[PDB]
RNA sequence: UGGGAGAGGUA
C-alpha cells in the first residue's frame, strides 16, 4: 500500500511533460521578444526537445529493455515484469535484506516464486495471475464475497490495505451445494497474520488456488511438492527454453 | 603470455623453434603505471640497484 | 632493466621539464578531414613521435634505411610508433595552481605543514581572501589571513611595507619562505612544555612531516605545480567508432580544458586585464588543473556528454578497475580457453578430457615446430594451410605434442589452491572437458553448467612446476586441516554401501567360500547375492616393525561384496576397514588409513579402483526414487490432532484470561516442537527398521533397505532433517523477521502443502537464496583483505632458536571437549619437554614433530597440556622458521623454506565462509555456617579432575553462588552440585556479628519506606543521583559490627569491615539481627560470517568489558558526575587514573574489593586491545584464535590454529615507542616491530640501552595498509592516500614480498623462486 | 615418473629445488642434445629427466661436477 | 520441449552430480534440433579516399 | 530415452518430478492401448467406452466430457491426437492425488507402484531392484557449448 | 494532460499568447513488418492544432488582435505493437514496469 | 580495430 506501480503509459507521459517544458520555455523566450503579425507557431515550435527527449526514453532508459524472445513464455513474463530499479527507484548495490524478502501482502499481488537468483533477487518480481492496478496504482487481487455463510459468485477486487482489515478464506477450504463451508474452525488470514477462524466470521475467499503464483510459476505441474528454491529456478528455467523442430 | 612484447614475440619464436625457454621482461602495463604516476605529478623510478 | 627498489618523491619542475619532449602549445588532437596531428598539439608527432611504424607524417622517408632520421618537410623524426607510449610533454602553466592531493587528500599535507585551517587555505585559493606573507611592522603577524576591506585598509595604511598575496602563488610563496629547520627545532623545544596531549599528537604529527621533508630531501614548493606533465598519446588513444566518429577521450578532454584556460590566461596576462576577469580565469585554471588530476574530489564532478563523470588519472590509479587490481595483480592471458565440463568416469586421477578442436587452437605454434622437426611443412604458408585442413598427420603431430605436457584448469572462484590442478589431457571428441569425478569436491564443480578453464604452460619450468606441485595426484590432502579431500562423493558411496551391506536370507548364504575371486565368480554367474553372509578365507598383510609385509589367512564371517572389495583394497591394511558397511565416513577413514600406512602411489591406485568399483556396483544395484519409498508413518494424524487438542486447550485457557499472549505463544511453540519431534522420530524408526519381515527361522528385524533410507544412511546425499521434510512433517517455520509462527506446516512434500504453507514457507526460501549472495560478497572481501595482510609472510629460515610458545590445552568449555589434545597438536613441535609425574613420567625431547604414533603415546599416557611453539612466537624477523609452523599439513612432514603460508592461511581461513573428582582454581572463597562454600571472587571457575589426571569438565561458578560439596573429594557426578542466584547478585560478607545501621542514615543515605508488596519495613538505598544535600559527599556503609557497636575486623589485614554498598541493594534485614559469616545483607538485580569479520578487524564493541589495569584496591574517583568516575588505589604504586563509565553501565565489582591486572570489572564481550595491552601476546592469540574457531566448530568447519596464529602474528606487527633507547625513535610512534627488534639487537650488541616497546594489535585493513611497502598498500586500498604519504615521505619499496614481485613481474620469493631470490640477495650483498 | 614424482622426491629432499634440476637436465637434452642415461621410451624431456632423478642417476652436484668436467675438457 | 522416457537410476558414474545420460534415438529422431538463424551485415561507406 | 540421477532428489526436495514422472507413465500408457486398439482397428464403440473411461476417472474432478455428443469422425480425429499419450492437466495447489495417480495406473496395465524391472543393455543382466520408469517434460535450454567453447 | 499542464503560456510582459487547441496523430508510414524489415522505428506523426492571440497592449483589454489556427507537428511517439511491445530502431523492446 | 556505459543471464 506504500508501493505503487508506475507503468509505461505514465513514464512516458513524464518524459513528454519534460520535453514539453524544455521547449515551452524556448517558445516563451521567443514569443516575448519577437515579432507579432508574421510570427506563425511552427517556425517558433521546434520539434527537436520532444522528439529527442521521448526517443532518449523509449530508447535507452533503465527501463527500456530489449525484449527476451526464447519461448511465448519468456516474451510474456517480461512484458508483466516488476522492477524496483530504475529512475526514481532503488539501486542494486545499496538494497538490503528488507526490501528482497516476501512480504505477507504479496498474497496475491506478486510472485513469491519467480525472480532470479543473482545479485537481483528481491528487486526484480512477478505479477501474479489475477492481480490488477487501481486507478492510482496500487495492486489489487480478486476475492469471492462470502454473505451468511453463503460464498456467493461476486467478485471484488480489494486492494493491498483494504484486505488487512477483513478475514479471507483460502481456496482449500471445502465447499458444497454452491452453499456454505464443510467445517467450523476454517483457517483465514487477518491483519498480516494468518490463524483459524469459525466458520460464520469470514469476509471472503480466494478466487482461485492459483492466485499466488505468477504466470510462469503456474505451468508446473505438482508445484506444491516441490521445495521452493527449485521450483523458483524451474520457473525461471523454462524461460531459458529454445524452440525445437518438432512441438510437442 | 601477457603484456610483455619482446617476451611474448621471443617465446612464440622460441616454442616453434622448439627450445621451450623465456626470457622474460617488464610487462607494458608497469610502465603503463609509471607514466601514470609520473602524469600526477609524482616522479616515480625504478632505482637501480 | 636489473634494478632492486622503486622510489618514489616529489617532482621539481625542472624534472618535469628533463622528462618533457616538448611542450603542448594547442588543444587540438587531430584534423578531421585528413586524421593527422596538429603541430604542438595533444597529439603531435614533432614531440611525439612518428604515426606509422618507419615513417614520417609527409610520408617522403618511407623505409626502414632511414632509422633515425628527422625529416625536413614536417619535422618529425622516422622511428618506431613505440615512442608515442614513452615520450611524455608538458604544459607551462601561467600561473602557479595546488596538485589536489596534496590539499584535500586528509591530513592535507599543507595545513599539516604550515599549521593552517584547510578552510583558510581554501579561502586563499580560491581567491576569496588574501594572506600577509612578510610584515616589515609589528602589527602583521604571518599567515593572517585578511579579507578585502582589511586588505585595502592596511594597503592605504602601511603603503607598501608588508606584501599579502592571494591564490596558489600566494601559498607557493608561503613554502618558499618556510623555514623547515627552524621549525623543527621549534616544535621540538615546544614539545617539552608540552602538557596537553591532543597537542602532543598534533605537535608528533607535524614534527614527523617536516623530518620527512628535510630526510627526503623535496621542496616544500613542489605541491604547487608550476608545469603541467602531459601523458603519451598511444596512452590516452582516440579510438574511433564503426560510423567515422570518434569516441569520447576523458583525459583528452580533460586535458583540453586544461590547455583552453591556460591560453586565455596567458592572453589576458598580456592584454593587462582588469584584477576581477584575471582572478576569475585563474580560479578557473586551478579547478580545471584540479579536474584533471583528480576530478570528483574537490566541487561537483566535471560531467561529459553523457551525463556520467570524466575519468582522471586518479580514477585511472584507483579502483577495483583500476590499473593495479585490474592490469598488475591479475590480467588475461594466451594460450586459454574454456568450455562447459562434464564427467569423464573413465579417467585415471591424472587425466581430463581435452576437446580436439581446443587443443588443436591453444597448441598451435608446437604443431608448427614439430611440423618443422618432422619436415612436412617447409614454408610457413604451407604449414598455415596443412594445420588449417586439420590432415591426420597434424592429428598424430597433435597426439604427439599432447603427450606428456600438462594442462591447468582452473574454475572461478578460486576460493583457496586447490581450484588449480594440472592434468594430463586425453584428445576426446567433443566440445566439453571431462573432469574426473573425485576432484570435483575440490573444484565444487557440479556440472549443471559449471564452465572450467584451461591455461597452457610453456617452459619446461612451468612443465615441471605443473608436475610435480600441482598435479593432481600430488594434491591428496588438504592445506587447510590435514583431512584428505579425494574423497567419494555420493555414487561411489551408494555403490559401496550398497555392496557391502547385508541381508538374513539373500541368496546363497551359509556357503564356505575359497576366497576373494571365488566369491566374484560366484556373484558374477548369479548364483549368489551381494549380500549373503558366507565363510571367506582371507588373507591380510601387516606391516612388521621393519618395511615388511608377512601373511595371515584365516576364515572370517562375510558378505561376498566385502570379499569382492578385498580384491582392490591393497596388501597392507587390516579386514576390519571392510567388514562393515561402509558409509562416506568410513571410507573416506579407510583412504586416509591407506595413505598412512602405504604411501601416495598406492592411494592413488586404491581411490581409483574405489571409484571404478563404487560406480559399476550402484549401475547394479539400480536403487531409484519412487513415490512409495517415502513411507509417511500412520500416527501422524494422531499426534496431529493432541496437538490440535493441546492447542485448543491453550487458546481456551486464553478465553479464560489466565494466561497472557506472551506465554500462550511459548507453550504452543514448545507443544508444536515437541509434536514435530515425536513425528519426526516415529517416521525415522518406521524407516530404519521398515524390513522387519524376514525368514529362515522367523521375523529377524534388520536394518532396512528403503532407497530413500540408504541415500540418507550411506552418508550419500541427504539428512535426518531432509528426509523429515520428505516423509513426516514439515516443522516450523519463521516470519521474515525471524519470529517463529505459531502454527507450523504439518504436511510434507510428499502430501504437498496447501496455498497458505507455500505461501509461509517462500519467507524462510527467499531468506536464504538472498543470504547466499550478500554471504558470497562479504566472503570474497573478507579473503582479499587476509590475502593482502598475509601475502609476504614465508618460511625463510630453520630454525630461530627459541623457547616461547602457546600451551596447547584441549578446549574442554561447556560440559564437553571440542576439541581434544591430538587434533589441537598433531603436527607441532614442543617448546619444551613433557615433565609431569603423571603415570608414568612420559619424556619426549625438544623440537621433535609429533606424529601420529607420538600423538597415541600421548593418548596412552593420557597427558593434560603441552607448551609448542607457534608462529606467534617465532625469533625470526622478516618471516617465520620451519619449527615454529611445524607440519605442512598438505604434505605430512616437516615444511620446507620458501612456502607462502600466509597465502595458504589466508585461504584456508576465508574458504568456508560461503559455508557459514572435584577441583577448583583461583579459590578466594570461604565456607558459611551451614558448612557450605560461598564464594566471593567473580574470577573462580571449577574444574572436574579425573582420575587419569586430565580435566574432562569444567565450568564458572557464578559470583554470589554456594556449593554444596568440597574439594578433593569423589563428586558424584550428573549433577551441577554448586548452586547460584541467577537473577539478582547478593553481597555476601564473610565476617560474623550482630549489625548496626552506622555510617548511614535512614532517610537521607537510604529512602525510608517499606517494600510496597510485603508490608515488612525494609531499606532500599536510593542512588547517587538523586541524593540529598549531604548524600553527594558520602555512601551508605553496612559496617557489620559486634553485638554492641565495635566494627569487626577482615582476617589478615587491618581493615575495619565496613562495607561501602551502592545503590539497587535492598536490604531486607533491620537492626538487631545476628550476620553470620558467610551471608548476605541485600540483593542487586541484573551472522556467524560478521563475528569472523569482526573479530579479524579488531573491531572494539561498542559496550566492552572493562577491564582493570593494575593490581589495588578498587574504590570510587572523583563523584557527583554525570560519568562515574573509578580509581584503583594499589597497595605500592600511585593510581588517581579515572575512567568515565556511562549511565546505563553497571558495575560487576564494588568499591571495596582487591582487584589484579586484568580484571573484569564489567560485563560484556571484551576487546582485543584491550586484552593485549593488559594480559600479552599468548592472550590475545588464544582470545582470537578461541573466538574464531567457536564459529567454525559452530558451523562444522575444520579449519587447523595455526593459520589463524599466522593471521594474528600478521596483525601484531607494530611496536610503538614509550621510552626511547639511544636510537631516533622518539614517543608514541608506530614503529616496524622487526626493525625496533633488530635495532635493540644491535644496542644490545654494541652494549647500550635499548628500547622499551608496546605491541599494537590493528585490524587486517589497518596493518595491511600500514605495511612498509607503498607498492602492496596502494595495490590494496586507498591508493591516493597512500602514493600521497609515500610520495611525500620519499619512500622506496625494497621488493621484499609476493605482491611486489608479482607487480614488476619478477619470480616470487616462494617455491621455487626462493632460490634465485636468495641468489639475489648473496649477488647484492656479497658484491 | 609418469604418475606422481613423490618417488623423486623421497630421492632428493625438496620439490622445488627439483624441479629446478629437473629443468636444468630436460634444458641440457632439449638444447644441447646430451644423452638421456634412462632409456627414452618415446617420452618428452621433462618426464626423461625426472626417470633419470627418481632412478637416481643426476643431482645437482651429479650435473655441475658433469658440466664442469665438460668445460674441463673443452677448455 | 518434449515428453522424455526417464529412468531414475545412477548409470556408471554418467549421471554423477547433476548429469544427464541420452540415449542415441534422441539424436537420431531430432527431437532436441533446434534452428539458430543469425543475421550477418555489410556496409557500404563512403571513405574520402 | 534418458537415464537421470536418483541422488539429486531427497536433497533438493523436488518430488513433483517424481509424480510427473509417474502420471507420464500412466498417461503414455493409456495412449499405448489407444494406439494399440487403433492399429488393430476395432471399432468406434470400442474405443468410445476406452476413452471415455479413461475421461471419467478422478475422484470428484470438475471436467465433465461427454463423447455421446461426439461423431464418430470426432472420435476418431479425437482418438488419433490421444494415440501418443493423452494429455493431463493438474492445476498448481490443486493436483492429482497418489490415489489417482495409481488409480490411472491401475488403468493402463501398468504397475501400481510406479516401478517396472529393468534389464541392463550391455551385459544383459538384470538391475537387482525395481527402478522408477516414466515421461518427464524436458527442455533444452540455451546454454549451448557451441557458444560456451 | 501534458498538454494542459504546460499550455496556455503568456509572454514576459503579457502581449501575446499560445493556446491549445486539440492533438491528433497521423497514420504511421510503415507497418510494424516493415518496420522490422528496414531497421527504422514504428512511430507516428504527432499533430496538434495550436491558437496564437496577440493582446494589445496599446489597449487596456485588447483581446483579438490577430488569430491563428495552423497545423503544428511536435515530434514523433513510437506506438506499441498488438501485443504490448514497442518496436525502436527496428529491434523490439518492452518497457517494464515500475514499483516506486 | 577497440574504449565506456546501461540492461539481462550462468556457476
Ligand atoms: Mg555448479
Ligand atoms: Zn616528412
Ligand atoms: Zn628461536
Amino acid at each position: 500500500g506504500n508501493r505503487r506501480i508506475r507503468s509505461v503509459g505514465e513514464m512516458a507521459e513524464n518524459q513528454f511533460r519534460v520535453g514539453l517544458v524544455r521547449v515551452e520555455r524556448a517558445v516563451k523566450e521567443r514569443l516575448s521578444l519577437g515579432d507579432l503579425d508574421t510570427l506563425m507557431p511552427q517556425d517558433m515550435i521546434n520539434a527537436k526537445p520532444i522528439s529527442a527527449a521521448v526517443k532518449e526514453f523509449f530508447g535507452s532508459s533503465q527501463l527500456s529493455q530489449f525484449m527476451d524472445q526464447n519461448n511465448p513464455l519468456s516474451e510474456i513474463t517480461h512484458k508483466r515484469r516488476i522492477s524496483a530499479l530504475g529512475p526514481g527507484g532503488l539501486t542494486r548495490e545499496r538494497a538490503g535484506f528488507e526490501v528482497r524478502d516476501v512480504h505477507p501482502t504479496h498474497y496475491g499481488r506478486v510472485c513469491p516464486i519467480e525472480t532470479p537468483e543473482g545479485p537481483n533477487i528481491g528487486l526484480i518480481n512477478s505479477l501474479s495471475v489475477y492481480a490488477q492496478t487501481n486507478e492510482y496504482g496500487f495492486l489489487e487481487t480478486p476475492y469471492r464475497k462470502v454473505t451468511d455463510g453463503v460464498v456467493t459468485d461476486e467478485i471484488h477486487y480489494l486492494s493491498a490495505i483494504e484486505e488487512g482489515n477483513y478475514v479471507i478464506a483460502q481456496a482449500n477450504s471445502n465447499l458444497d451445494e454452491e452453499g456454505h463451508f464443510v467445517e467450523d474452525l476454517v483457517t483465514c488470514r487477518s491483519k498480516g497474520e494468518s490463524s483459524l477462524f469459525s466458520r460464520d466470521q469470514v469476509d471472503y475467499m480466494d478466487v482461485s488456488t492459483q492466485q499466488v503464483v505468477s504466470v510462469g510459476a503456474s505451468l508446473i505441474p505438482f508445484l506444491e511438492h516441490d521445495d521452493a528454491n527449485r521450483a523458483l529456478m524451474g520457473a525461471n528455467m523454462q524461460r531459458q527454453a529454445v524452440p525445437t523442430l518438432r512441438a510437442d | 603470455k601477457s603484456d610483455d612484447v619482446n617476451g611474448r614475440t621471443k617465446m612464440y619464436k622460441n616454442i616453434v623453434d622448439g627450445n621451450h625457454q623465456m626470457e622474460p621482461g617488464m610487462p607494458e602495463s608497469f610502465n603503463v603505471l609509471l607514466k601514470e604516476i609520473r602524469s600526477l605529478g609524482i616522479n616515480i623510478e625504478l632505482e637501480d640497484e | 632493466e636489473e634494478f632492486d627498489a622503486i622510489k618514489i618523491a616529489l617532482a621539481s619542475p625542472d624534472m618535469i621539464r628533463s622528462w618533457s619532449f616538448g611542450e603542448v602549445k594547442k588543444p587540438e588532437t587531430i584534423n578531421y578531414r585528413t586524421f593527422k596531428p596538429e603541430r604542438d598539439g595533444l597529439f603531435c608527432a614533432r614531440i611525439f613521435g612518428p604515426v606509422k611504424d618507419y615513417e614520417c607524417l609527409c610520408g617522403k622517408y618511407k623505409r626502414l634505411k632511414h632509422r633515425g632520421v628527422i625529416c625536413e618537410k614536417c619535422g618529425v623524426e622516422v622511428t618506431q610508433t613505440k615512442v608515442r607510449r614513452e615520450r611524455m610533454g608538458h604544459i607551462e602553466l601561467a600561473s602557479p595552481t595546488a596538485h589536489i592531493w596534496f590539499l584535500k587528500s586528509l591530513p592535507s599535507r599543507i595545513g599539516l605543514l604550515l599549521d593552517m585551517p584547510l578552510r583558510d587555505i581554501e579561502r586563499v585559493l580560491y581567491f576569496e581572501s588574501y594572506v600577509v606573507i612578510e610584515g616589515g611592522m609589528t602589527n602583521l603577524e604571518r599567515q593572517q589571513i585578511l579579507t578585502e576591506e582589511q586588505y585595502l585598509d592596511a594597503l592605504e595604511e602601511f603603503g607598501d611595507e608588508f606584501d599579502a598575496k592571494m591564490g596558489a602563488e600566494a601559498i607557493q610563496a608561503l613554502l618558499k619562505s618556510m623555514d623547515l629547520e627552524q621549525e623543527c627545532e621549534q616544535l621540538r623545544e615546544e614539545l617539552n612544555e608540552t602538557n596537553s596531549e591532543t597537542k602532543r599528537k598534533k605537535l608528533t604529527k607535524r614534527i614527523k612531516l617536516l623530518e620527512a621533508f628535510v630526510q627526503s630531501g623535496n621542496k616544500p614548493e613542489w605541491m604547487i605545480l608550476t608545469v603541467l606533465p602531459v601523458l603519451p598519446p598511444d596512452l590516452r588513444p582516440l579510438v574511433p567508432l564503426d560510423g567515422g566518429r570518434f569516441a569520447t577521450s576523458d583525459l583528452n578532454d580533460l586535458y583540453r580544458r586544461v590547455i583552453n584556460r591556460n591560453n586565455r590566461l596567458k592572453r589576458l596576462l598580456d592584454l593587462a586585464a582588469p584584477d576581477i576577469i584575471v582572478r576569475n580565469e585563474k580560479r578557473m585554471l586551478q579547478e580545471a588543473v584540479d579536474a584533471l588530476l583528480d576530478n570528483g574530489r574537490r566541487g561537483r564532478a566535471i560531467t561529459g556528454s553523457n551525463k556520467r563523470p570524466l575519468k582522471s588519472l586518479a580514477d585511472m590509479i584507483k579502483g577495483k578497475q583500476g590499473r593495479f587490481r585490474q592490469n598488475l595483480l591479475g590480467k588475461r592471458v594466451d594460450y586459454s580457453g574454456r568450455s562447459v565440463i562434464t564427467v569423464g568416469p573413465y579417467l585415471r586421477l591424472h587425466q581430463c578430457g581435452l576437446p580436439k578442436k581446443m587443443a588443436l587452437e591453444l597448441f598451435k605454434p608446437f604443431i608448427y615446430g614439430k611440423l618443422e622437426l618432422r619436415g612436412l611443412a617447409t614454408t610457413i604458408k604451407a604449414a598455415k594451410k596443412m594445420v588449417e585442413r586439420e590432415e591426420a598427420v597434424v592429428w598424430d603431430i597433435l597426439d604427439e605434442v599432447i603427450r606428456e605436457h600438462p594442462v591447468l584448469l582452473n574454475r572461478a572462484p578460486t576460493l583457496h589452491r586447490l581450484g588449480i590442478q594440472a592434468f594430463e589431457p586425453v584428445l576426446i571428441e567433443g566440445k566439453a572437458i571431462q573432469l574426473h569425478p573425485l576432484v570435483c569436491a575440490a573444484y565444487n564443480a557440479d556440472f549443471d553448467g559449471d564452465q572450467m578453464a584451461v591455461h597452457v604452460p610453456l617452459t619446461l619450468e612451468a612443465q615441471l612446476e605443473a608436475r610435480a606441485l600441482m598435479m593432481s595426484t600430488n594434491n591428496i590432502l588438504s592445506p587447510a586441516n590435514g583431512e584428505p579431500i579425494i574423497v567419494p562423493s555420493q555414487d561411489v558411496v551408494l555403490g559401496l554401501y550398497y555392496m557391502t551391506r547385508d541381508c538374513v536370507n539373500a541368496k546363497g548364504e551359509g556357503m564356505v567360500l575359497t576366497g576373494p575371486k571365488e566369491a566374484e565368480r560366484l556373484y558374477r554367474s548369479g548364483l549368489a547375492s551381494l549380500h549373503a553372509r558366507v565363510k571367506v578365507r582371507i588373507t591380510e598383510y601387516e606391516k612388521d616393525a621393519n618395511g615388511e609385509l608377512v601373511a595371515k589367512t584365516s576364515l572370517k564371517d562375510t558378505t561376498v561384496g566385502r570379499a569382492i572389495l578385498w580384491m582392490i583394497v591393497p596388501k597392507g591394511l587390516p579386514y576390519s576397514i571392510v567388514n562393515q558397511a561402509l558409509g562416506k565416513k568410513a571410507i573416506s577413514k579407510m583412504l586416509n588409513t591407506c595413505y598412512r600406512i602405504l604411501g601416495l602411489k598406492p592411494t592413488v591406485i586404491f581411490a581409483d579402483q574405489i571409484m571404478y568399483t563404487g560406480f559399476a556396483y550402484a549401475a547394479r544395484s539400480g536403487a531409484s526414487v519412487g513415490i512409495d519409498d517415502m513411507v509417511i508413518p500412520e500416527k501422524k494424524h494422531e499426534i496431529i490432532s493432541e496437538a490440535e487438542a493441546e492447542v485448543a486447550e491453550i487458546q481456551e485457557q486464553f478465553q479464560s484470561g489466565l494466561v497472557t499472549a506472551g506465554e500462550r505463544y511459548n507453550k504452543v511453540i514448545d507443544i508444536w516442537a515437541a509434536a514435530n519431534d515425536r513425528v519426526s522420530k516415529a517416521m525415522m524408526d518406521n524407516l530404519q527398521t521398515e524390513t522387519v519381515i524376514n525368514r529362515d527361522g522367523q521375523e529377524e528385524k534388520q536394518v532396512s533397505f528403503n532407497s530413500i533410507y540408504m541415500m540418507a544412511d550411506s552418508g550419500a546425499r541427504g539428512s535426518a532433517a531432509q528426509i523429515r521434510q520428505l516423509a513426516g512433517m514439515r516443522g516450523l517455520m519463521a516470519k521474515p523477521d525471524g519470529s517463529i509462527i505459531e502454527t507450523p506446516i504439518t504436511a510434507n512434500f510428499r502430501e504437498g502443502l496447501n496455498v497458505l504453507q507455500y505461501f509461509i514457507s517462500t519467507h524462510g526460501a527467499r531468506k536464504g537464496l538472498a543470504d547466499t549472495a550478500l554471504k558470497t560478497a562479504n566472503s570474497g572481501y573478507l579473503t582479499r583483505r587476509l590475502v593482502d595482510v598475509a601475502q609476504d609472510l614465508v618460511v625463510t629460515e630453520d630454525d630461530c632458536g627459541t623457547h616461547e610458545g602457546i600451551m596447547m590445552t584441549p578446549v574442554i568449555e561447556g560440559g564437553d571437549v571440542k576439541e581434544p589434545l591430538r587434533d589441537r597438536v598433531l603436527g607441532r613441535v614442543t617448546a619444551e619437554d613433557v615433565l609431569k609425574p603423571g603415570t608414568a613420567d612420559i619424556l619426549v625431547p625438544r623440537n621433535t614433530l609429533l606424529h601420529e604414533q607420538w600423538c597415541d603415546l600421548l593418548e596412552e599416557n593420557s597427558v593434560d597440556a603441552v607448551k609448542v611453539r607457534s608462529v606467534v612466537s617465532c625469533d625470526t624477523d622478516f618471516g617465520v622458521c620451519a619449527h615454529c609452523y611445524g607440519r605442512d599439513l598438505a604434505r605430512g612432514h616437516i615444511i620446507n623454506k620458501g612456502e607462502a603460508i600466509g597465502v595458504i592461511a589466508a585461504q584456508s581461513i576465508g574458504e568456508p565462509g560461503t559455508q557459514l573428582s572435584i577441583k577448583l582454581s583461583n579459590v578466594k572463597s570461604v565456607v558459611n555456617s551451614s558448612g557450605k562454600l560461598v564464594i566471593t571472587s567473580r574470577n573462580t571457575e571449577l574444574k572436574l579432575i579425573d582420575e587419569f589426571g586430565r580435566t574432562k569438565e569444567s565450568y564458572k561458578v557464578p559470583y554470589g553462588a554456594v556449593l554444596a560439596k568440597g574439594d578433593g573429594e569423589q563428586v558424584a557426578g550428573g549433577e551441577t552440585v554448586a548452586n547460584w542466584d541467577p537473577h539478582t547478585m547478593p553481597v555476601i560478607t564473610e565476617v560474623s556479628g550482630f549489625v548496626r545501621f552506622t555510617d548511614m542514615i535512614d532517610g537521607q543515605t537510604i529512602t525510608r519506606q517499606t517494600d510496597e508488596l510485603t508490608g515488612l519495613s525494609s531499606l532500599v538505598v536510593l542512588d547517587s543521583a538523586e541524593r540529598t544535600a549531604g548524600g553527594k559527599d558520602l555512601r551508605p556503609a553496612l559496617k557489620i559490627v559486634d553485638a554492641q557497636g565495635n566494627d569487626v575486623l577482615i582476617p589478615g589485614t587491618d581493615m575495619p569491615a565496613q562495607y561501602f554498598l551502592p545503590g539497587k541493594a535492598i536490604v531486607q534485614l533491620e537492626d538487631g539481627v545476628q550476620i553470620s559469616s558467610g551471608d548476605t545483607l541485600a540483593r542487586i538485580p541484573q551472522g556467524g560470517l560478521p563475528r569472523v569479520a569482526d573479530l579479524f578487524e579488531a573491531r572494539r564493541p561498542k559496550e566492552p568489558a572493562i577491564l582493570a589495569e593494575i593490581s589495588g584496591i578498587v574504590s570510587f574517583g572523583k563523584e557527583t558526575k554525570g560519568k562515574r568516575r573509578l580509581v584503583i588505589t594499589p597497595v605500592d604504586g600511585s593510581d588517581p587514573y579515572e575512567e568515565m563509565i556511562p549511565k546505563w553501565r553497571q558495575l560487576n565489582v564494588f568499591e571495596g574489593e582487591r582487584v589484579e591486572r586484568g580484571d573484569v570489572i564489567s560485563d560484556g564481550p571484551e576487546a582485543p586491545h584491550d586484552i593485549l595491552r593488559l594480559r600479552g601476546v599468548h592472550a590475545v592469540t588464544r582470545y582470537i584464535v578461541n573466538e574464531v574457531q567457536d564459529v567454525y566448530r559452530l558451523q562444522g568447519v575444520k579449519i587447523n590454529d595455526k593459520h589463524i596464529e599466522v593471521i594474528v602474528r600478521q596483525m601484531l606487527r607494530k611496536a610503538t615507542i614509550v621510552n626511547a633507547g639511544s636510537s631516533d625513535f622518539l614517543e608514541g610512534e608506530q614503529v616496524e616491530y622487526s626493525r625496533v627488534k633488530i635495532a635493540n639487537r644491535e644496542l644490545e650488541a654494541n652494549g647500550k640501552v635499548g628500547a622499551t616497546y608496546s605491541r599494537d594489535l590493528l585490524g587486517i585493513t589497518k596493518a595491511s595498509l600500514a605495511t612498509e611497502s607503498f607498492i602492496s598498500a596502494a595495490s590494496f586500498q586507498e591508493t591516493t592516500r597512500v602514493l600521497t604519504e609515500a610520495a611525500v615521505a620519499g619512500k622506496r619499496d625494497e621488493l621484499r614480498g609476493l605482491k611486489e614481485n608479482v607487480i614488476v613481474g619478477r619470480l616470487i620469493p616462494a617455491g621455487t623462486g626462493y632460490a634465485y631470490h636468495q641468489d639475489r640477495m648473496r649477488r647484492r650483498a656479497a658484491g | 615418473a609418469r604418475v606422481t614424482v613423490q618417488d623423486a622426491v623421497e630421492k632428493i629432499g625438496n620439490r622445488f629445488d627439483l624441479v629446478l634440476v629437473a629443468a636444468r637436465r630436460a634444458r641440457q637434452m632439449q638444447v644441447g642434445g646430451k644423452d638421456p642415461l634412462v632409456p627414452e621410451e618415446n617420452d618428452k624431456t621433462t618426464v626423461i629427466a625426472l626417470r633419470e632423478i627418481e632412478e637416481g642417476l643426476i643431482n645437482n652436484q651429479i650435473l655441475d661436477v658433469r658440466e664442469r668436467q665438460e668445460q674441463q675438457e673443452q677448455e | 520441449g518434449q515428453n522424455m522416457r526417464v529412468a531414475f537410476m545412477p548409470w556408471n558414474g554418467y549421471n554423477f552430480e547433476d548429469s544427464i545420460l541420452v540415449s542415441e534415438r534422441v539424436v537420431q529422431e531430432d527431437r532436441f534440433t533446434t534452428i539458430h538463424i543469425q543475421e550477418l551485415a555489410c556496409v557500404s561507406r563512403d571513405t574520402k579516399l | 530415452d534418458i537415464v537421470l540421477n536418483p541422488l539429486g532428489v531427497p536433497s533438493r526436495m523436488n518430488i513433483g518430478q517424481i509424480l510427473e514422472t509417474h502420471l507420464g507413465m500412466a498417461a503414455k500408457g493409456i495412449g499405448d492401448k489407444i494406439n494399440a486398439m487403433l492399429k488393430q482397428q476395432q471399432e468406434v464403440a470400442k474405443l468410445r467406452e476406452f476413452i471415455q473411461r479413461a475421461y471419467d476417472l478422478g475422484a470428484d474432478v470438475r471436467q465433465k466430457v461427454d463423447l455421446s455428443t461426439f461423431s464418430d469422425e470426432e472420435v476418431m480425429r479425437l482418438a488419433e491426437n490421444l494415440r501418443k499419450g493423452m494429455p493431463i492437466a493438474t492445476p498448481v495447489f490443486d493436483g492429482a492425488k497418489e490415489a489417482e495417480i495409481k488409480e490411472l495406473l491401475k488403468l493402463g496395465d501398468l504397475p501400481t507402484s510406479g516401478q517396472i524391472r529393468l534389464y541392463d543393455g550391455r551385459t544383459g543382466e538384470q538391475f537387482e531392484r525395481p527402478v522408477t520408469v516414466g515421461y518427464m517434460y524436458m527442455l533444452k535450454l540455451n546454454h549451448l557449448v557451441d557458444d560456451k567453447m | 494532460a501534458a498538454f494542459r499542464s504546460v499550455f496556455p503560456i503568456q509572454s514576459y510582459s503579457g502581449n501575446s499568447e499560445l493556446q491549445y487547441v486539440s492533438y491528433r496523430l497521423g497514420e504511421p508510414v510503415f507497418d510494424v513488418q516493415e518496420c522490422q524489415i528496414r531497421g527504422v522505428t514504428y512511430s507516428a506523426p504527432l499533430r496538434v492544432k495550436l491558437r496564437l492571440v496577440i493582446y494589445e497592449r496599446e489597449a487596456p483589454e485588447g483581446t483579438v488582435k490577430d488569430i491563428k489556427e495552423q497545423e503544428v507537428y511536435m515530434g514523433e511517439i513510437p506506438l506499441m505493437t498488438d501485443n504490448g511491445t514497442f518496436v525502436i530502431n527496428g529491434t523490439e523492446r518492452v518497457i517494464v514496469s515500475q514499483l516506486h
